[PDB]
């Protein structure tokens, strides 16, 4: 079984938000997004688990 | 093109740039309708004001 | 959001700090293309004069360094490839062995100092300093073999240490850092008119990545998220002047060799598979069989192919027909039937592989890549090859040299023995040599001692009007006039 995540995020934004925080966020956003996946895997395998 | 010889340009940064400039003025009140200037190119000074 | 370096490695940071500092006040301004020849890749930033804590150091460094990162990652997997193939791995060996050699009770490579100095305390400093650098190697049982991944890749990193509460004393073992993870930029964030003329630092950026998210090898792990910014000082580092036709997209000594190298190796696949496929005898064998449809016409098939088989194999262990009985047929007598009264049936033969060769283009391409691979091609007295293979060699002693000059000129700042303006204004000369072979240097000096001496015994009829001596001995045995005088005046004291 499949799972994914979009982000897909605007190049004003981060245009923008490198003058403010100096983040490009291209890597908060990736980082953010793998991070959320590798999370809701921990849960899935947490909660089959308790399931079973 | 006369590119930008005949402006200021001071490039900014980030976005949302600033300026900030000071006055000399009179009346008690630096602020208020009426306040008066000190100095200006095209006016004569209030010259009785420290005067008479 | 303005974060600093993992403070770890703050002392090496601020002695970066402070070279920039003074780098800045330089008067190396007013120049168009960036003063920059070789190693740390440039890139051109948002001229913020001073902005650049970690998130927004990052983001320039990674956009300079991302758009071929990925090509320095595979020419490192492409030159090991090339290293794990053989006679590719042989001319490797051949240059590695001899750059840097180890003897029966002999001195390593060394550092020679020559030259004036305040007091020679310091030249015993340098040396007890420099026997240490190589401890921090562990050069003499891996120096080759650091060297050889250096020439492989054309580039070597360590990561030097710090106590860091008594910074002066914490020098210790270097840890030898795999290219693989290793980022290196210089970003420019000044502008004036018409571009960014001002003195530039560039900060000389190093990037560490975190997971062993890329690999060569499988065994690889999970997204390494965010990476570590590294000061210079940090790293010690060389490399070669090898450079592709863009940036600093530096290359391997065996670069040239890849061409080749592949080509070679398919070249030889396609004479062994050449000679394989079609060895055995090959033919189809037909049978026909009117008004039936396969699943049943196959019945008369087999009345004739299971029949006919020749159920044999070969053993390759023992070179063997297995369970052949009897032990050989003086005929292949087959057979086949012909259920009409008509020639057809029939058996349809295949060519097999003929020894034709004429196997020359694989020797035209295996000397190709031989001489690739960097010569002599002697290897299968004093000649060319030979000579420009040893100056070969001690320019990339000079690079690899690096190595231990980082590490000593950095130590004695660190431990505080020299300044570092001493450092810069003395040498001019601080060269490292290497121990070279004895076996080599004697039959060198001996054939060039013959011919000197057999000069000597040509002028010797017309020396005694025709040449003076201190000539003789200057120009033929090519002695200097205070080596003349010496042995003169040894040859007096021989007398008795």
């Amino acid at each position: 079984k499949s799972r994914q995540l979009k982000a897909a995020y605007s190049i004003e934004l981060a245009q923008d938000l490198r003058a403010v925080h100096g983040m490009d966020a291209d890597a908060e956003l990736s980082g953010i997004l793998a991070t959320e996946i590798m999370l809701e895997i921990n849960r899935e395998v947490v909660d089959w688990i308790n399931y079973s | 093109l006369i590119a930008f010889d005949i402006c200021g340009v001071q490039p900014m940064n980030s976005p949302t740039g600033q300026v900030f400039a000071l006055r000399a003025v009179y009346g008690k009140d630096p602020v208020a309708a009426g306040a008066k200037e000190a100095f200006h190119p095209m006016y004569g000074p209030d010259a009785m004001f420290s005067g008479q | 959001m303005k974060f600093n370096v993992l403070s770890l490695f703050a002392p090496w940071a601020k002695m970066d700090e402070r070279n920039f500092k003074d780098q800045e006040k330089e008067d190396l301004v007013s120049i168009t293309a960036p003063k920059l020849d070789d190693g740390a890749r440039e890139f051109e930033v948002s001229s913020n004069e001073a902005a650049s804590p970690y998130n927004a150091a990052f983001q320039t460094i990674f956009g300079s360094y991302e758009p071929g990162m990925k090509t320095t990652r595979e020419l490192i997997d492409t030159y090991r490839n090339l290293m794990n193939n053989y006679e590719v791995d042989n001319a490797v060996s051949e240059i590695v062995s001899d750059a840097i050699v180890y003897e029966d009770d002999t001195e390593v490579v060394a550092l020679n100092l020559d030259k004036s100095k305040f007091s020679p305390k310091i030249k015993n400093m340098m040396l007890d300093e420099f026997s240490d650098v190589l401890n921090h190697l562990s050069f003499q049982r891996k120096g080759s073999d650091h060297f050889r991944r250096w020439y492989v890749d054309s580039r070597i990193f360590f990561h030097k240490i710090i106590d860091p509460k008594r910074p002066k004393e914490g020098i210790k073992e270097l840890r030898r850092l795999d290219p693989r993870q290793v980022q290196y930029v210089r970003e420019i964030i000044t502008e004036t008119e018409a571009g960014t003329k001002i003195v530039k630092g560039y900060k000389e950026y190093f990037i560490y990545d975190t997971a062993h998210e890329s690999y060569a090898c499988d065994g690889r792990m999970y997204e390494a998220g965010t990476k570590i910014k590294i000061p210079k000082a940090a790293v010690v580092y060389a490399h070669s002047g090898l450079v592709d036709c863009c940036g600093k997209n530096i290359i391997g000594y065996l670069h040239r060799a890849v061409k080749p190298a592949n080509q070679l190796k398919l070249l030889e696949d396609a004479v062994v598979i050449y000679r394989i496929t079609r060895a055995p005898d090959r033919r189809v064998w037909y049978v026909d069989t009117g008004n039936m449809p396969a699943r049943k016409a196959a019945e008369h098939m087999q009345h004739v192919m299971n029949t006919m088989k020749n159920r044999v194999v070969y053993d390759a262990s023992t070179g063997k027909i297995k369970n052949q009985q009897h032990n050989m047929s003086m005929t292949e007598d087959y057979w086949l039937q012909r259920r009409d009264g008509k020639a057809v049936t029939e058996v349809d033969t295949l060519p097999g592989a003929d020894n034709t060769g004429n196997m020359e283009d694989i020797r035209w391409f295996r000397q190709a890549l031989y001489m690739a691979l960097r010569v002599p091609l002697s290897r299968i007295s004093i000649t060319r090859d030979e000579l420009t293979f040893a100056k070969f060699i001690r320019e990339l002693q000079h690079k690899f040299e690096e190595v231990f000059l980082d590490p000593l000129k950095t130590n004695l700042l660190l431990k505080g023995i020299i300044t570092e303006d001493e450092w810069n204004d003395e040498i001019n000369n601080i060269k490292i040599e290497f121990h070279r072979d004895s076996y080599f240097a004697e039959l060198k000096e001996a054939e060039i001692l013959e011919r000197r001496i057999n000069m000597l015994t040509m002028a010797e009829p017309f020396i005694g009007k025709y040449i003076s001596h201190r000539t003789a001995m200057k120009d033929i045995l090519q002695m200097t006039d205070e080596e003349i005088e010496q042995e003169a005046k040894q040859i007096e004291e021989e007398s008795k």
